Order: structure tokens, then C-alpha cells, then sequence
DNA sequence: ATCACCCTAACCCTAACCCTAACCCTAACCCTAACCCTAACCCTAACCCTAACCCTAACCCTAACCCTAACCCTAACCCTAACCCTAACCCTAACCCTAACCCTAACCCTAACCCTAACCCTAACCCTAACCCTAACCCTAAGAT
DNA sequence: ATCTTAGGGTTAGGGTTAGGGTTAGGGTTAGGGTTAGGGTTAGGGTTAGGGTTAGGGTTAGGGTTAGGGTTAGGGTTAGGGTTAGGGTTAGGGTTAGGGTTAGGGTTAGGGTTAGGGTTAGGGTTAGGGTTAGGGTTAGGGTGAT
């Protein structure tokens, strides 16, 4: 057999913290699998666009920013962008 | 912290983020704050759906949330709306609508 | 005996409100084997992939009619006509 | 171990009650009658256009079998991207 | 004088058979540097940049006075109205 | 400046779309049609320029924005 | 050149080099590029063809951005395979619906 | 200042080949420029993501021949498919 | 406008089945040390844009009229919804068996690594035809006798 | 149709700018050879998909009455079209200033490579809770008296 890869260790975190009670269907994290793999390559693959244009070898975080700017709208974006600058600027720290 | 998603107060993976868009083909190298930024825009929108889809889930008095409870957030916000706008959840179904001009006189 | 668009609107409701699929799985199931051979024979189909298949039709349908009915409506008509179906497609780029 | 059977005309098996109640969801009062027809029509294109990919897929990856993932693929490069069959 | 839809029909063949920019270059320079300062400000715009706007603008808006014509056309009428454009646009997916 | 784009130009882009007669309401909802659309290009054009360091909003950063709204453009060195 | 040993005008040597840099796999075959180019030049010369032949009917030698547009919109392929791209200076294709004719 | 790369020399000598008696615009030669890279984008695309549906680590002229069935039309594509084979095929002749 | 009946909705609990919380083991993330080429400075060339003048003249704009499209209502069939019953065939959980996928073992060559060499194509300059820009023409329908 | 009316396509002449034919040399592609691993071999497990039995009850097909949505008529109103002359404003025409973009030189450091280490998370088995499905429940609004 091989290894199946998935986020529904941190799919379940997540759920917990936003809804305690709540709970999540075989076919829903399924979806939620889905979701956070589109979303993942339609921003590192903008990001990739970002970097090839500038003429630059490497996708940093400013890359994945203006990538996020560019996907999301403002409101959704704008607390995305937040929630980023934060975790890259706490892990800087430590 | 001796996990990369520790030090950054994330519950997404830094460490699998990172690994994935080098391996991925994104480009040449991959900065040390980009996992950590996406892996958290990834965490925020997931946070952001679940949320919603919760909500849905305890008006329809179930614990657990379905395809069902994820449609009905999506398409009740705009932005998840517009974000997911060329996208199809399965076993979602559709919102109820019915128009003005089709209701009894 | 219920009046003409009574039935009907109670139906809209019961539908809009689910989620199972409209389409029964065989017949289905026979139409996509029966497409894909008549292009590439000896196939097999994962029982998974005729399922993505078939919500992923439904879901095309179903949005089709939605803007098949803003036609409808548009021409001041309440019925689906295949002019509708036709004008729906062709503004989406289908053509 | 033998041979198998012939397929023809399973575009009728989406019957006229099967089109009634997608259209049902679609939020449609009334149905032509030559409604039933031009959506036969309509979902066979549809059909071709994904299965002619999704088997192009499978096709690439030396298989016979056609998976979840081809019908994914497929769905996703004509822009009906589909949630919750893997990828 | 002609009669209603003469010089209208006339007008359709004389540019649809012709490529020529249809907005001044000028009011629509403007409105492109006003829009850009809501975003930014201190902003310079490439001369060739500004065209390949204008160019994108004009070909998006007569691609939808086709469809908007095919919805007027559709409800029985030849005049196209804001719910023809709001269908088109509805339908096209920029509306809902 | 929105009033710049004109009820005749604004005719005369109906024309080479095929139109033959024009409601009065029509140039009003096409000047707000109009200016969405400027709105969700440029501000992607900017946010490429800003993304370069840059102050000059290049055909280049109009162009990708264009790929990015699904209205591709051939010929501005694309 | 690699190009001379495939047949081919479209250079095999420059678009091997963009596959490795575009960041599309870690590596890049031996014929990939020489398919590639093959296929580029093709798609160029069916289009060449077409725009040729519209500037051949407007008493133009030279052809402009219209004769693409006339070439591409005609067909019924390169209008698919066009359909989401706008050519600039193209204009559209002459067409008046059928009601607005007059009485 | 900076090398400007283009697909003009090419784009001549293909239109000699086709129209000897026929010419090309400043314009025209742009909007031929941005359809080869736009094709060029998209077909290479489509085969950097065959090659990693597939777990493989190479774009080989299989991956280039999938893409052009997926993205061009069967006519059109079928030509494609023909005349890249055929390059490929003069190409290990020829040392 | 008052009653009768058909519907969803909602109670009951019994009902299976799916979720999740246990287990443990397998692999991918983490640490750490040399490792180099990208990207960071630095300055400064040379670019291209903006600012601000001019002269009409193509084009915008208000208001001159009536043409006919949109609109409404009324009334013409006739098309499509609603009801019923019959027997299919879809769904059900089984049954199997092998073709079809794929693990994982072994080895070869296909690809990438370096450089230096010819060789193609950029960036330039220049001229000259192709196309532009004007006038006066035939052709062609446009509107009304 | 047959009468005058517009106008835009038609030829022809002589203007202006830009295809595209030229130049040299920068930098790119190419052909030497070394080296490592990705993908091609053969294989066996082993899943999983296709087809086979088996039953029944949901769900479809097909003709019924007639209800009302579709589309026809003409007739009311005025919305946009045409024509026009007053006149704003866009369009080249052609100057210079100097912030902007950025070429290229130094220096550092961030991201890569490396294998042993170890934790998370993939897969697994398993009880009980949420959901499921079959029973009646009144309320509810539909649609004839
Ligand atoms: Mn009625
Ligand atoms: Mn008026
Ligand atoms: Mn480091
Ligand atoms: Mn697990």
C-alpha cells in the first residue's frame, strides 16, 4: 500500500476552536480537504507568476502576500493578510 | 517550540507547506516566512468556512456539519461566495430560492 | 385535485431544501459507459469517478436551469423553452 | 470470461421525472415539453467534453481504469471544479 | 430624412467594419488616472498602458452590447435596456 | 471624469456591437458597468506595480491583470 | 541546430531552455522542446495562412491586427481556441441579427 | 538597457513559407508575438501538471502530446499531434 | 367568506451505521554543519514621463420634429400540470474471480552538470514601397409618387 | 414597381511614414565529457471493478380532463431617432525638466545540501452516539361549498 496525505488533523484542531460541539462528516472534511488544496495552489502558484515576473529565484513571504491581495477580496483578504504578517512576525521572534 | 508551526502559534503544518511548494514546481527556492504565512492564510480561511458551516450545522439541530452546512455558508457570505464562485461542493445542494414573479397571486 | 403550479412550487421547495441525487445511478451509470466506450474501449470506471461524474452533472444542470428560468422570466414567461436553454448557454460561452 | 453486452441509446434512462426535478432545484415552475429533449441534448455535450478528458487522463497514465481523479481533473480544466473527490 | 433605424443600421455596418478606438483618449486618460489614485496615489501610467486599458474596455463593452442586444432581442424587443445588460452580466457570472 | 465617456461614444460602442436602438437609461448603467470593470483591472495593475517597487504602472502589469480577470490581451507585449 | 535536425523554422534550443526556467518540472526531456516548437510553429502557420488570405481580399499585402482577427473569428477552431483572448486593433466580425433587418 | 526576447524571426520565415507575396505589421507581429507565448504557457502548463499527477519528475514530448489533445481542438489538435510526432521522429534521424 | 382533506413537519423510539477516541507504528519534519548564488546593498546612467504652451476642427450638445416601438388589455385556443395504475427496473446485499493496478527489486541510460566554441539574433540605421489622404466619380438603394 | 435623393465605395493621384532589408557583435545555443538518479524493466501481491446470482417496491410511463399561461389581436402613448447649428473640447505639434527605473559592482547571508533522530500522523480496530427510518401526531393551508 502508500500513504494518503490530508489536513483533517488540523481540519478537527481548527473545528474544535471555532465550534467545541460541533462535529464534521466523512464527505464534509472530504470538501475541506479539497477546499484547502485549491486555495493552496491558486496562491502558491500566483506567488510563482509573482516571482518568475520580478525576475527572482525564490517565492518569499511578500510573494505569497500580494498573491493573497490579488485572490481574495479585501475584507477576507484584508483579515488573511493580517492573520500572515502576525504568524510570520511570532516565528521570526522564536 | 521545537515544531515550525509552534513558533509561529499555527495549528496548519509549516513544515508540510514548505515541503510542498518545492515540491510543487512554484519556483527555484522557498523563503523561511512563506510556509509560515500560506500555512496561516490557509488556517484563517479554513478557520473562517468552519465557522459559518458550524452555524449552519446548529440551525439545522445537527452536531455534526455535512456538505449541506458547508454549501449553505459558502453561498449565504459573498466573499466565500465570490471565492468559491466557479466551484461545486458535492452533496451540497442549492440555496432555496424561489422568484417574486413564479409565488401565487 | 391541486390547481396548475401548486404541486409545482411544492416540488421547488422539496428539492432546493435536499441534496440526494435527481438521476438514477444505473441508467446514468449505463449513459457514461456508454459515451466512453463509443470512444476508448476496454474501460473501467472507479465507482468513485462515475459519482464525480454525476454530481458534477447535476450541479451543471441545475445551475443551467437556474439561468434558463431568469430567461424564461425575462421574456415575461413562467415555462422553460429551449430558446431559453439556447440563450443561457450562448451568454455563458458555450455556444 | 466471455464477451460483453451492446450499448445504445442510454440517453433516454435520464428520463422526463429525472429532468423535472433538476429542474425542480433549479427553482422552474413550468417545463416545455421540447424542454426534455434539449437538455438530453445539453447534458450529452456536457458528458462528452468531460469523460473525452478525463480519459485523455487516464489514457496518460497507462491505465484502463478511468479514476475519481481523472473525473477531477477533467472537471476542473472545463471550470466546473468539483469539491470532495480527492485532490 | 430618414426613417427610424436608417441611419442606425448604417451606423452598425460603418463600425463593426472598422477597428478604430470609439472613447477619446483624453476623457478616458482621465478617468483612468482618477480610478488609479483611489488605489494609489503618486502613480505613473506607461503611454502604451493606458491604451491596453482602453483597448480591454472597449472590446469588453461591445462584447456585452452583443449579449445585452441577444436579451433585448430575446424578450421581444430591438431597444436595449439596463435589465438586458443586468441579465448578460447576471448570467456571465459578474453579477450573481 | 466619468462623464468624459459620452452618450455618443457610448452609441457608437453599441453600433459595433450590433444595436439598434438604445434606451436613455442604458448610458448611465453603462458608465457604472464601465467603471466596475476599470476598478477590478487597475487595482490588480497596481498590485502588481507595487509588488515590483515600482511607481510606474507599467503594459506589462495592465496585461497580467488582464490574464488574471480572464480578459487575456494579445499585443501589448503579452 | 536542433531546429535543422526536427525540420523546423521555430527554435528547439530556446523554448528547452524557457520549459527548464518557466518552472514547469525538474527535468525536460529530449523531444519535448522539438514537439513543442513543432507545434508553436504549426499553430503560427495555420494562423499565417488564414490572416494571409484576409488581407488578400482587402487589396493589402501587408497584414494588421484586423486580418488576425478576421482569420481567427472565421475559423471555427481558432475561435475556440481564441475565444477567452481579445486581439488588439482586431475590431469585430460584421453581423446584424436577422430582426433588425428592415421590413 | 536589457535583451528584449521575440518569436519575430521565426514568425517571418513561417509567413514566407505560407505567403511569400504577403507582409506583416509592427501591430500584427505583437499580437503573433503574445499568441506563441500565450500557447507556449499553455500547453507547457498543462504538461508540468500532467508530469506531477503522474508522480514523475520530467516533461517528456508524452506530456507535451497529452496537453495538445487537451487543449487544442481534435482537428486542429489532431494536425498538432501529427506534425509534432513527425518533428520528433526527423529529429532522432538526425544526429 | 366557512368546512374538508392533503400536505410537511414533528413527535415518538428504535435503528443501523458512522464518527471519533482509543491503540501503535511508520515516515516526514527537525537539527546542525558546511555550502554557495541569489539578492541584497551601493551608486549613477539614461531613460520616459509629465507639465504646459498652440489652432483649429473634428466632435459634442441642445432642441428642431414625428416615427413607430414598447406597452396594455382582452380573448383566442391548447399546452402543460395533476391524477391514476401497471409492471418495469432500479436498488438491494449478496455472490464471485481475475484483470488491472502497483509494490518494490534491479540496472541502464537519459538527463543535468561543467566550459568554450561557433553561430544566431538583438539593436541599430536607413531607405522606399505600402499605405494613407484627398478629390470627384459610379454605384446603390433610401424615401416617397 | 417609378419617381428624386443621399451617400459611401470606387478609381486615381502623389503624400508620409514604417516595413524590413541592411549592419556588427553580444550573448545564446551547441558539443565536448563526467556523474547520479529517475524511470524502465519483471514481477508478485492484491485490490477492486464487472458481472453473476438473488429478491421486491419504488418510480416511471402513458393517457386522462381541463386550467390557465401562451400569444394573437389593435390601440394608447411617447420614447428615442433624425436633423440641425451653436460651440466646447480633444487632438496632434513640439518644446524641457528631473523623478523614475535600473545597469552593474561589492558583500554578505539566506536557502540548499547533507543523515541521523525523533515526533506527528497515517492506518487501524472498536464501542455508542448521532442520525436514520417507520410509526402516528396535530397543525397547517389548499380549494371546493
Ligand atoms: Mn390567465
Ligand atoms: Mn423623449
Ligand atoms: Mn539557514
Ligand atoms: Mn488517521
Amino acid at each position: 500500500r502508500s500513504r494518503k496525505e490530508s489536513y483533517s488533523v488540523y481540519v478537527y484542531k481548527v473545528l474544535k476552536q471555532v465550534h467545541p460541539d460541533t462535529g464534521i462528516s466523512s464527505k464534509a472534511m472530504g470538501i475541506m480537504n479539497s477546499f484547502v488544496n485549491d486555495i493552496f495552489e491558486r496562491i502558491a502558484g500566483e506567488a510563482s507568476r509573482l516571482a518568475h515576473y520580478n525576475k527572482r529565484s525564490t517565492i518569499t513571504s511578500r510573494e505569497i502576500q500580494t498573491a493573497v491581495r490579488l485572490l481574495l477580496p479585501g475584507e477576507l483578504a484584508k483579515h488573511a493578510v493580517s492573520e500572515g504578517t502576525k504568524a510570520v512576525t511570532k516565528y521570526t521572534s522564536a | 517550540a521545537k515544531t515550525r508551526s509552534s513558533r509561529a502559534g499555527l495549528q496548519f503544518p509549516v513544515g508540510r507547506v514548505h515541503r510542498l511548494l518545492r515540491k510543487g514546481n512554484y519556483s527555484e527556492r522557498v523563503g523561511a516566512g512563506a510556509p509560515v504565512y500560506l500555512a496561516a492564510v490557509l488556517e484563517y480561511l479554513t478557520a473562517e468556512i468552519l465557522e459559518l458551516a458550524g452555524n449552519a450545522a446548529r440551525d439545522n439541530k445537527k452536531t455534526r456539519i455535512i456538505p449541506r452546512h458547508l454549501q449553505l455558508a459558502i453561498r449565504n457570505d459573498e466573499e466565500l461566495n465570490k471565492l468559491l464562485g466557479r466551484v461545486t461542493i458535492a452533496q451540497g445542494g442549492v440555496l432555496p430560492n424561489i422568484q417574486a414573479v413564479l409565488l401565487p397571486k | 385535485r391541486y390547481r396548475p403550479g401548486t404541486v409545482a412550487l411544492r416540488e421547488i421547495r422539496r428539492y432546493q431544501k435536499s441534496t440526494e441525487l435527481l438521476i438514477r445511478k444505473l441508467p446514468f451509470q449505463r449513459l457514461v459507459r456508454e459515451i466512453a466506450q463509443d470512444f476508448k474501449t476496454d474501460l473501467r470506471f472507479q465507482s468513485s469517478a462515475v459519482m464525480a461524474l454525476q454530481e458534477a452533472c447535476e450541479a451543471y444542470l441545475v445551475g443551467l436551469f437556474e439561468d434558463t428560468n431568469l430567461c424564461a422570466i425575462h421574456a415575461k414567461r413562467v415555462t422553460i423553452m429551449p430558446k431559453d436553454i439556447q440563450l443561457a448557454r450562448r451568454i455563458r460561452g458555450e455556444r | 470470461k466471455r464477451h460483453r453486452k451492446v450499448l445504445r441509446d442510454n440517453i433516454q434512462g435520464i428520463t422526463k421525472p429525472a429532468i423535472r426535478r433538476l429542474a425542480r432545484r433549479g427553482g422552474v415552475k413550468r417545463i416545455s415539453g421540447l424542454i426534455y429533449e434539449e437538455t438530453r441534448g445539453v447534458l450529452k455535450v456536457f458528458l462528452e467534453n468531460v469523460i473525452r478528458d478525463a480519459v485523455t487522463y487516464t489514457e496518460h497514465a497507462k491505465r484502463k481504469t478511468v479514476t475519481a481523479m481523472d473525473v477531477v481533473y477533467a472537471l476542473k480544466r472545463q471550470g466546473r471544479t468539483l469539491y470532495g473527490f480527492g485532490g
